């Protein structure tokens, strides 16, 4: 049961974190890309500022 | 050309 | 005496007997918590919405 607790429900808590987070560390591997893409609309909005 | 360059860099940034 | 051998071994495993009713009671309250969590990636919750980001 700790076994089933921890591998296939633990381990689901923290793949429940990993999965929510994985695309986190994708994210996180590609902060620029995602930056220069997800955040795309800062940098042309920044061109308005002045 | 500075505003235009500068302003980028947020964008980069009980039982 | 003749009982004390069901005490040597109910009351033998007594703490055994009511460790594992315990080890047997959180499989499904802990599933609230514990059992919720794979369910947060078995409701789909997280399935779709790793695709969905």
């Amino acid at each position: 049961h700790a076994f089933r607790a921890q591998q296939k429900y633990e381990r689901t808590t923290n793949y429940c974190l990993d999965l929510a987070s994985e695309q986190e560390n994708t994210i996180s591997d590609q902060w620029l890309p995602e930056l220069r893409t997800a955040v795309q609309n800062a940098q042309a909005s920044s061109e308005h500022c002045k | 050309s500075l505003a235009e360059l500068s302003l980028y860099e947020q964008f980069q940034r009980i039982k | 005496i003749i009982e004390e051998i069901e005490r040597d071994e109910a009351a033998l495993r007594e703490d055994l007997y009511s460790a594992d009713r315990k080890f047997a009671e959180y499989y499904n309250v802990l599933e609230q918590i514990l059992g919720v969590l794979i369910k947060l990636v078995k409701d789909l919750k997280l399935e779709h919405q790793h695709k969905y980001n």
